[PDB]
């Protein structure tokens, strides 16, 4: 059994597993006035884009032609998303971490009181 | 922190103590026998010890033995057994009503409460169902007896009358305890709940449901202890988890786990010794001293034999442990506090003392629990250090794997 | 009334925090694809030889791989448009709805990805500037006036070359299929251990995993006495005397304390 | 509503003080540097905005930001300007010009309800007050100045017709402001001045303040010595506090016999321990204690002294004969030149401190510590046995 | 204090008898032998005559007999599960006669494999419940000795109608 055959099967298992789990994540988001934290909303979007850039590297490599085996454009997109998450979002939410925990605790006590 | 075992068997755990007595005649020539020192004469039960407690005056102590069920009373001043008194049954729990040893009450295994005076046994009364704990409320002078059934038994000493029994939602009372600050009574139920009761009236102030995320195994409240501050409250579970609660809030401030998964037999609060923020939790194998605020372990007590009960001498750094061995063990921790007035010269021999010193620091996990947590792949790695039949892991990592599993 | 806004705000915070845990789970499942993908060939000849090893089976797997990949990424872009729509990241609602309805090709999907990244970048600049100003005012740094976070994005994005080298580092020591053959034939211009063609985000993947592990922990008949008798027992009569002093606390404090047992514009 | 709240705040403020004077009310209202903070219970929405009673009230005074030129001029002339007590006092007690320039806030008063005392409200309020000035209270919600009476209004009104009314409710800000709403002033340190007692000293010890100065003469009214104790916020330089704490320690030990001999050994140990916590705050090794060298040991003690030290460890000597070395030994040990080799218990340190530094007799120690005299002597011998062994180890 | 005399009891008619004499040595009782699981502890008791009795404070091993296989093996006692008289003894894991206990199957399992060469076939056939107990690793046994008298905790493996009845009770 060829090495490529084992590899392509592995991608097929990963892609279908991710797709089913993507189906679940989309449903809960669709299920969800409530206003979200703009920083935390951005934190979601940046790392979500990081996965697409990773998947874009998957797409560039999967193509039999491999015109861009390095996947530079996918590389750059992943870099931009990764760069912002680690050093841009993280220090700010560390400053905001104390206040965020207070509100989440504040909601939890109310929910316990209601029940 | 240096811990000294002044009295107690000094043989390996595997070797039984009764052979220490056979070799005794053989080893009498050995110099070590001449040098070894007992603190108080005649501290041994012919088979074993159940419970130990010290007088409030601090000059007397009393203990109970398996067979022939006996009640030794020892005077600290004279370093001698004041007297032995035999009982018709093995004792479960007892309290000293008087400031001295003169007055005491014993709850035996035969469903009967014994009222022992200085002269001798005074009267015997038999409760409807078997009892597991006994506590005395000084203000109202009523004895509440924990029971296997739902109801908590009430006996009033002033009137010599059995008053109505408090009714509990859940069956089985393991431990009962009273806060002298407020009068609140906490009953340790078999189910994972503690019910809090008002003494003046006859009502349940509230019921606290204990929750442990780490283990889903059902657990039973084994012990309850209040502070002289009136604010904070400790619970011992059958899973070896000790919860310290500020009673005002439902959440647990600190959860400390002992390591061997055994029940917490006793919780002692070291307020009087100095550095009030210290607490002792006692299991079958280890009694650990640790800080309420930091949770850090300060000293660990690891006797060669199973512990049945532990007691602290107020204002001093020692602990009397009722064990399954023939001799009961007396321990000394100089850093916590000084020796008493009666062991004035114990200090001089601290170098000659045994100076017993990982096991308490880390988490003991059996081989089966390793299989449950899917940690078999880590066997042989530095993460899991094998001791006896179990692999020791860090407390922080144990919560990590348990939640994932 | 302000409690309701705080509780609802906590709900929104919780919803988002769960969303990270779901998307990181998406990353975890995709991890083996990235490891596997980095092991694939790099040149046309290597791919052709890989197919020549098993022509029929490889062709079938390739067709399924293309179908699953296209279906998955189209759904991702649909989620991206909806996600960036609901969170006000994209302001043109009509255009977003039209994109969702229409079915897109691989090249068209690439156009959306370039776009969706572009609005995200604009939203990125506005959000970082806003919060960085807020924290600066909150911490008194406004009184003082430690770079702005958005400026930090510009600076380290200016340092492209350094971080590209970080990705190119081969920590796992992955060797793509027929790598030696491509090297010998000179089909790999960039190379002519750090390898440009293998992508390594192991530390970033681990850091996210350590963070995910961390949050989970922090969040985590009269005979024998069987019947009761209330009659007086003389021997125990007056066995002890009650203490007249009573509890150290006052009764009012105890009653207050038990009740707390276990739970012009003024403002 | 404001008057009722003002009464409740004054009720708590006065109760904590022994004899409060009416002058303080004018100081609270008009003094610009002062700010008021109140601890309140959770607000039930069902109560319709009814003000809850205050549990803890903190009065702070912003101090510092002093021009270096003024400090040198004031220091040279020996004249103390009004206000900014801590900036002046530490400046004179350390002659450090940079400190006066540092911005800080003095906790003028903390008051807790006597009925609710010891429950932890006083500590909890300080914790947030520390957190607030640290900036942790960032705004979560997506002006508070009042227009003054204009000069045009003043000119247009006559005495007979003048209408003096309470300011319109609309113009006024809210009585109670959320922490997030108002930005905090950038501060370097938090300072407290108080009379040193066991219960009170323990309180700031738990709140991570560091002593820097103790006043030598006892206050006549209270018989108590004033203590100034400081805390550095995160994100701000902490080196200066460590240097002051080290210097205060050396100042503290020497002065124990002079005037502080009255103090209990436990308290002197407590004061030393509070300072020692300050060095633990500093992870830097740049400033560290130096171990006693062999040459320094030789200068301090002669070889006859060391033999005399050894014999009493062997019990071949009496206690009296070794009275010579005790004060130097206490200075060296508490100076930490002894090093990690020889550590002692709290009881042992108290015994060694007093005889070495308070100069108290061994019998006096037994009474103060509620121990037998012979036990104290036995403890003292073991302490020195440890020190004798280290000297052998050094040699 | 323990006495076995019938004089203190009331008559069959219900009459309250009076004391005839002081209590005698020959009609006395001894304290209960609450044997429990643990490291072996036994002490002797001097009884009437020169005869001695052995008191089982603690015992963790016992010689249990597979009657159907006609054998006896010494096995560690795991714990008490059911006692027909009082359930408090079960809760306290007190060992007495007739108590139902759980024992290790290792020696019996090795014995079965050693003779029958099986983990001939007709003889090797055993009751399904007992084989299930082998699979579990712990065997239900009934104590046929009196630990409070002889100091022994011997027993036999439950089988057949006894096993079915005790499983139903469990």
């Amino acid at each position: 059994m060829s090495e490529l055959n084992a590899l392509l099967k592995d991608i097929n298992g990963s892609l279908t597993a991710t797709s089913e789990s993507l189906e679940r994540l989309s449903g809960i988001y669709s299920n969800s006035p409530a206003e979200k934290v703009s920083l935390l909303s951005l934190k979601n979007g940046s790392m979500l884009g990081y996965i697409n850039s990773l998947l874009m590297l998957i797409g560039n490599r999967l193509d039999d032609e491999c015109k861009d085996p390095s996947a530079m454009d996918a590389r750059e997109r992943s870099i931009q998303h990764r760069v912002v998450l680690e050093r841009g979002v993280k220090p700010l939410e560390k400053k905001l971490a104390y206040q965020l925990d207070k509100l989440t605790r504040a909601y939890v006590k109310m929910e316990k009181e209601y029940k | 922190v240096s811990v000294y075992q002044v009295s107690g068997t000094n043989v390996s755990r595997s070797l039984p103590d009764w052979i220490a007595k056979k070799r005794k005649r053989q080893l009498k020539n050995d110099l070590e026998y001449q040098n070894r020192v007992e603190l108080i004469q005649d501290f041994e039960f012919s088979e074993a010890s159940n419970k130990i407690k010290v007088s409030r005056d601090g000059q007397y102590c009393m203990a109970t033995g398996t067979y022939k069920p006996q009640i030794h009373v020892y005077d600290f001043a004279n370093l001698s057994l004041k007297f032995d008194r035999h009982t018709d049954a093995e004792n479960v729990d007892f309290t000293i009503l008087s400031d001295d040893w003169t007055k005491s009450v014993h709850l035996q295994n035969d469903r009967s409460i014994q009222f022992q005076n200085k002269g001798g046994l005074h009267y015997t009364t038999r409760i409807p169902k078997f009892g597991r704990s006994l506590v005395y409320n000084k203000v109202n002078c009523d004895l509440y007896v924990g029971a296997s059934g739902n109801e908590l038994y009430r006996l009033n000493l002033e009137k010599g009358r059995f008053l109505n029994p408090f009714k509990l939602d859940t069956e089985g009372v393991n431990h009962v305890s009273i806060n002298e600050v407020n009068g609140l009574l906490a009953a340790g139920t078999e189910t994972n709940v503690v019910e809090f009761w008002d003494p003046r009236s006859r009502s349940r102030v509230s019921k606290l449901y204990l929750e442990n995320n780490i283990d889903n195994r059902p657990f039973q409240v084994t012990t309850t202890s209040f502070r002289n501050d009136g604010l904070t409250f400790a619970c011992g579970t059958s899973n070896g988890y000790s919860y310290i609660y500020d009673l005002r809030t439902s959440e647990p401030s600190i959860i400390k786990d002992q390591g061997y998964g055994f029940d917490i037999k006793k919780i002692i609060w070291l307020d009087n010794v100095g550095t009030e923020n210290k607490i002792v939790t006692c299991d079958k194998r280890i009694a650990k001293i640790w800080d309420r605020l930091d949770g850090k372990a300060y000293a660990s007590m690891e006797p060669s034999v199973d512990i049945n009960d532990i007691e602290h001498v107020p204002g001093t750094g020692m602990f009397f442990t009722a064990n399954e061995s023939i001799p009961m063990h007396t321990y000394y921790i100089p850093s916590l506090g000084p020796s008493p007035r009666w062991c004035s010269f114990l200090d001089s021999i601290t170098e000659e003392l045994e100076e017993k010193p990982v096991y308490s620091n880390y988490r003991f996990i059996t081989r089966d629990d390793v299989k449950k947590l899917n940690l078999t792949h880590l066997v042989g790695s530095r993460v899991l250090r094998a001791y006896m039949h179990g692999f020791f892991i860090n407390t922080e990592l144990y919560d990590k794997v348990s939640l994932i599993a | 009334q302000s409690v309701q806004r705080d509780a609802s705000k906590g709900y929104s915070i919780l919803q988002q925090t769960k969303l990270f845990d779901n998307i990181i789970d998406l990353r975890i499942k995709l991890q083996k694809a990235v490891i596997a993908a980095n092991k694939l060939p790099l040149t046309t000849e290597s791919w052709e030889e890989a197919k020549m090893d098993d022509s029929e089976e490889t062709k079938r797997l390739l067709k399924e791989n293309e179908k699953l990949f296209n279906n998955l990424f189209n759904r991702l872009i649909n989620f991206r448009i909806k996600f960036q729509l609901g969170d006000h990241i994209t302001q043109n609602e009509e255009v977003a709805k039209h994109k969702l309805s229409k079915k897109r090709s691989l090249k068209e999907l690439y156009q959306e990805t370039n776009s969706l990244d572009s609005e995200l970048k604009e939203y990125r600049t506005a959000v970082l500037n806003k919060w960085s100003t807020k924290v600066s005012s909150a911490s008194g740094n406004a009184a003082l006036s430690n770079l702005p976070a958005d400026v930090q994005v510009e600076n380290q994005l200016s340092d492209m070359s350094r971080l590209m080298k970080r990705t190119k580092l081969n920590r796992r020591n992955i060797t793509p299929l027929y790598f030696q053959k491509d090297c010998a034939n000179g089909r790999l211009p960039e190379l002519i251990t750090e390898n440009p063609y293998v992508f390594d985000d192991e530390d970033f993947y681990r850091v996210l995993l350590n963070d995910l592990i961390d949050k989970k922990i922090s969040n985590a008949k009269a005979s024998k006495g069987r019947k009761l008798n209330y009659s007086v027992q003389d021997p125990i009569a007056n066995y002890e005397a009650p203490i007249t002093s009573g509890y150290k606390w006052s009764d009012d404090q105890i009653d207050e304390f038990f009740a707390g047992l276990l739970g012009i514009q003024i403002f | 509503v404001s008057e009722n709240f003002l009464e409740k705040m004054m009720a708590l403020y006065v109760s904590s003080h022994y004899k409060n004077s009416p002058n303080d009310l004018q100081l609270m209202s008009d003094a610009p540097a002062h700010k008021l903070f109140v601890l309140l219970p959770p607000i039930d929405p069902k109560d319709g905005g009814r003000i809850p009673d205050p549990l803890c009230v903190i009065q702070i005074a912003l101090e510092g930001e002093i021009s270096k030129e003024s400090v040198r001029n004031s220091l040279s002339r020996g004249q103390r300007a009004g206000g900014d007590l801590i900036p002046w006092l530490i400046s004179q007690q350390f002659q450090d010009e940079e400190f006066a320039s540092l911005s800080g806030a003095r906790i003028v008063r903390i008051a807790t309800n006597p009925e609710y005392a010891s429950m932890g409200y006083g500590s909890r309020a300080i914790e947030l007050l520390r957190d607030y000035f640290e900036g942790k209270f960032t705004d979560m919600s997506e002006d508070y100045s009042i227009k003054r009476v204009s000069d045009k209004e003043l000119a247009k009104t006559n005495l007979l017709k003048d209408d003096v009314k309470l300011r319109d409710a609309k113009t006024l800000p809210p009585l109670l402001l959320k922490l997030s709403e108002q930005p905090p002033h950038y501060l370097h340190y938090l300072g407290v001045s108080y009379g040193l007692t066991q219960s009170l000293h323990k309180f700031w010890k738990n709140n991570s303040f560091v002593p820097v100065y103790l006043r030598q003469t006892a206050n006549d009214l209270t018989g108590e010595h004033t203590c100034v104790m400081l805390n550095v916020l995160e994100g701000r330089e902490s080196n200066w506090l460590v240097e002051f704490a080290k210097d205060f320690r050396k100042r503290f030990l020497s002065l124990l016999s002079y005037d502080f001999h009255k103090f209990t050994a436990v308290q002197a140990l407590s004061v030393i321990e509070s300072s020692k916590k300050a060095q633990d705050l500093s992870d830097d090794e740049k400033h560290d204690n130096k171990e006693l060298t062999r040459t320094h040991l030789d200068d301090i003690f002669s070889p006859f002294d060391l033999k005399r030290l050894d014999s009493y460890s062997n019990n071949l000597l009496d206690y009296h004969v070794i009275g010579d070395m005790i004060p130097m030994l206490a200075l060296l040990y508490f100076g930490d030149k002894m090093g990690d080799s020889v550590k002692l218990s709290s009881v042992q340190s108290a015994i060694l401190l007093a005889i070495g530094l308070q100069r108290k007799n061994i019998d006096t120690i037994a009474k103060e510590l509620n121990l037998p005299s012979n036990q104290t002597i036995a403890m003292f011998a073991k302490i020195m046995r440890k020190m004798s062994q280290y000297f052998r180890q050094l040699l | 204090g323990i006495s076995r005399d019938s004089r203190h009891k009331r008559s069959a008619t219900g009459a309250k008898r009076a004391q005839f004499r002081k209590k005698r040595k020959f009609e006395l009782g001894r304290q209960p032998a609450n044997t429990k699981i643990g490291a072996k502890r036994i002490h002797s008791v001097r009884t009437r005559g020169g005869n001695k009795k052995y008191r089982a404070l603690r015992i963790e091993t016992g010689n249990f007999s597979w009657a159907s296989e006609g054998i006896s093996k010494k096995t560690r006692i795991a714990g008490v599960v059911y006692h027909p008289s009082n359930n408090e003894l079960v809760r306290t894991n007190t060992l007495t006669k007739a108590a139902i206990v759980q024992i290790d199957a290792t020696p019996f399992r090795q014995w079965f494999e050693a003779h029958y060469g099986q983990t001939r076939a007709a003889s090797a056939k055993i009751e399904s419940s007992v084989e299930s107990q082998f699979s579990a690793g712990r065997l239900y046994a009934c104590i046929s000795s009196r630990p409070g008298q002889s100091g022994r905790c011997d027993g036999y493996i439950l089988e057949g109608e006894e096993l079915a009845f005790y499983l139903r009770r469990l």
